[PDB]
RNA sequence: AAUUCCUUGUCGGGUAAGUUCCGACCUGCACGAAUGGCGUAAUGAUGGCCAGGCUGUCUCCACCCGAGACUCAGUGAAAUU
RNA sequence: GCUCGCCGGAAGACCAAGGGUUCCUGUCCAACGUUAAUCGGGGCAGGGUGAGUCGACCCCUAAGGCGAGGCCGAAAGGCGUAGUCGAUGGGAAACAGGUUAAUAUUCCUGUACUUGGUGUUACUGCGAAGGGGGGACGGAGAAGGCUAUGUUGGCCGGGCGACGGUUGUCCCGGUUUAAGCGUGUAGGCUGGUUUUCCAGGCAAAUCCGGAAAAUCAAGGCUGAGGCGUGAUGACGAGGCACUACGGUGCUGAAGCAACAAAUGCCCUGCUUCCAGGAAAAGCCUCUAAGCAUCAGGUAACAUCAAAUCGUACCCCAAACCGACACAGGUGGUCAGGUAGAGAAUACCAAGGCGCUUGAGAGAACUCGGGUGAAGGAACUAGGCAAAAUGGUGCCGUAACUUCGGGAGAAGGCACGCUGAUAUGUAGGUGAGGUCCCUCGCGGAUGGAGCUGAAAUCAGUCGAAGAUACCAGCUGGCUGCAACUGUUUAUUAAAAACACAGCACUGUGCAAACACGAAAGUGGACGUAUACGGUGUGACGCCUGCCCGGUGCCGGAAGGUUAAUU
RNA sequence: AGGACCGAACCGACUAAUGUUGAAAAAUUAGCGGAUGACUUGUGGCUGGGGGUGAAAGGCCAAUCAAACCGGGAGAUAGCU
């Protein structure tokens, strides 16, 4: 639940936690874990190419089955995982031969339960069918962009996905975002929500506490030197031209969208 | 008070070393010059 | 007013005496609502002002203890011209 | 040589980095040393650095570097796969004593330990560039059990006092002993064992994972310290002959107990929290292709091997970085006594130093300090500076407030020593004895001895008892910023920047965006509760009117309009 | 529990004096701030000049920064001294 600290000291005055007493108080499962070395938003030639990356806790990345190709072979939940990589909750499931794995944890999948792939799998939450199987109108995550290549959509703390239509060979999605996105109808989909609702409505409440999700400080821009930001100087604070990016782009309206190569599975944008 | 130069010889010889000038043509230029000029000493080597 | 040129605006408080400070008035030279407006407990090696205590800060400097200054021996610069 | 002073969480001791003979001995004093110099980190000559166990090398990998082919690029070259490098991390083993003018865990004495080669004997399923296990990991907090170490007593040796007393409840010194081996305790973790089955672990598997039964409750793992042994030894305060008054042979007593106690150890533990806390090899197992009266594997014994390089000396400094024998800078380890909460502070131990110009004088003035009549901010841009406050316990404590604060608000009282309560109490520690027992490093009981606050009462000394060092000035009104933070290294620490929060906007993933002629990489092994940009800046109450201008986002009728034809 | 409180190590640099041919091309002395964290530090690595990095001062990038340093074009040009 959502829990308020007490302002015992400044910057704890708004801290806001979600603590879940349902997740897994030790270590995670180690035949799934790799490194996860931190980059610092610098790439392969040693620039900064995403600004305000940097420090943070040290993470070790988990292994999670965003594909669920195994069909047929039922699996049980072991208990919920938390995930520093992601802001949903990954959940370690036991299947009937033995083998283990990582999923994003729906809406309302605890312990003990039952869940299960393939297109002759029950219609519940956890459970991993293509569209073709899905009935109109449910609500899905973790959809497919494409068959066999893993979930890529709807995979955030409490995002989900409608579907709305099935045009035949292709099945028209309602992005949480707002675009009418239509996919082929053999992409896998989970059924349910993904669960952490509530993780929205974290407050961190201090500097600090954005320094160890790794954000570094954000310097406007307006107060800046012309040599520097396009807002630049002034004596005092003129910014008195229109908003623009570092680089020189409106950032106030501008579409950025130049992509041009599908142009065909967007029905609506947004809005 | 901290001065520039903090010695420190593997620091050193990866910077400056003969290997590190042949590693890349540039280097390998410099020891050119230096061989033509009459260098005692090509390198920091030791 | 961190904004008021005229200006030490005017009235009141504090002082024997207050161009600063505090509270009002509004005639806002030239405040104003996310280049945010107005409040705000706590916080500040932050700006302004007033008290108690405290004192050589001062009226007004006196004496004393040390290191230089001064003399002797040794060593022995500098700017400038 | 005798006094004096100084450091003693170092101004002592041991290292890394760095330096590279500054180390030790003899000799010399021109230059170097801010003076003299017989002296020196100076000149000259000689000597000095002994390792299977310490470090490097080596095996393994992180960030990252290079990179066969490959992809990309006018050339140069860029990126990157397989790989190969790269410690600041992981991986076998030595302790004590003695010894040199200068080295030692390296030599010597004593006592051990580790990993391999080969051989013999016995018993045998061995085999990896593969699978699994393990290695393997955070912050904070809480104790308990210990040790380093300390104090006191006992014990042994010596002493009987330059001036009153000092044969006693007196004074001084010592009271030390390792690794290894054996025991496996305080304590921590986990239910064991056997059989059958299986869509998993790229193939296989007796291993790992999963499932289903039966049978037992005691199995295993980990683990400081203690004890035994090592040790009839070594060391040992002091003696006895040699004794160049420079030092060595021989001998060498006691060598115990109690209490206190770590920031070190048990502990890579336990508890708890969110920000969720390396990799690989060595190691342990599993089998595949293969090899099987072989080869290999396990165990015992024997034998051999463990190379090469570093090892001097300084290392908070005169030897390193600062042009200097320079009030500077420089990482790790060791951590005694009295008082103390303490690694603060004062005085000291071990140990090391008095800082490489001195001698006089006792003017002005400058510098660093001490005291001050009466007044007490009249000083000054300004209480700048100085003075003052300063500890523990108890009492008490306002407006305001986001109910946490404000607050140590403000203010007041008591503090030494001696005796008694109590010949040392409450408490802590805990022997002997007795009882029990799976007879053990056990449990119960027992209270000797040791240690030891705090409080009350009474008496007593001084001007002053938190007497030294150490150690908050306090209160009222108000601007700005919420706050902790950050910033012009070297005149600006702020009201500036960050900030949590808020809003707008872009972005459907081969995301926007950014670095790149490109490949590619970051964003992200993320996916709209996500990410980028912009403005605002906790929180509270709110954020009004204007779309003509500029920008942005839509629009289709018309006008105008490029290459091209 | 805490970007909590007092306060050494440690990291900082608010005030004053001294020093200013200094002991020191930014330090000393007495006070002062943080001191479990947006902390601090060792070793190694990465980002290169119209570029880097920057809690943003035009700061820092080897005592040099509104475009580093070294060499070259180069005996640039100088209606100026």
């Amino acid at each position: 639940a959502v829990v308020k600290c007490k302002p015992t000291s400044p910057g704890r005055r708004h801290v806001v936690k979600v603590v879940n007493p349902e997740l897994h108080k030790g270590k995670p499962f180690a035949p799934l874990l790799e490194k996860n070395s931190k980059s610092g938003g610098r790439n392969n030639n040693g620039r900064i190419t995403t600004r305000h990356i940097g420090g943070g806790h040290k993470q070790a990345y988990r292994i999670v089955d965003f594909k669920r190709n195994k069909d047929g072979i039922p699996a049980v939940v072991e208990r919920l995982e938390y995930d520093p990589n992601r802001s949903a909750n990954i959940a370690l499931v036991l299947y009937k031969d033995g083998e283990r794995r990582y999923i994003l944890a729906p809406k309302g999948l605890k312990a003990g339960d039952q869940i299960q792939s393939g297109v002759d799998a029950a219609i519940k939450p956890g459970n991993t069918l293509p569209m073709r199987n899905i009935p109109v109108g449910s609500t899905v995550h973790n959809v497919e962009m494409k068959p066999g290549k893993g979930g890529q959509l709807a995979r955030s703390a409490g995002t989900y996905v409608q579907i709305v239509a099935r045009d035949g060979a292709y099945v028209t999605l309602r992005l949480r975002s707002g675009e009418m996105r239509k996919v082929e109808a053999d992409c896998r989909a989970t059924l349910g929500e993904v669960g952490n609702a509530e993780h929205m409505l974290r407050v961190l409440g201090k500097a600090g506490a954005a320094r160890w999700r790794g954000v570094r400080p954000t310097v406007r821009g307006t107060a800046m030197n012309p040599v520097d930001h396009p807002h630049g100087g002034g004596e005092g604070r003129n910014f008195g031209k229109h908003p623009v990016t570092p680089w020189g782009v409106q950032t106030k309206g501008k579409k950025t969208r130049s992509n041009k190569r599908t142009d065909k599975f967007i029905v609506r944008r947004r809005s | 008070m901290k001065r520039t130069f903090q010695p420190s010889v593997l620091k050193r010889n990866r910077s400056h070393g003969f290997r590190a000038r042949m590693a890349t043509k540039n280097g390998r230029q410099v020891l050119a010059r230096r061989r033509a000029k009459g260098r005692a000493r090509l390198t920091v080597s030791k």
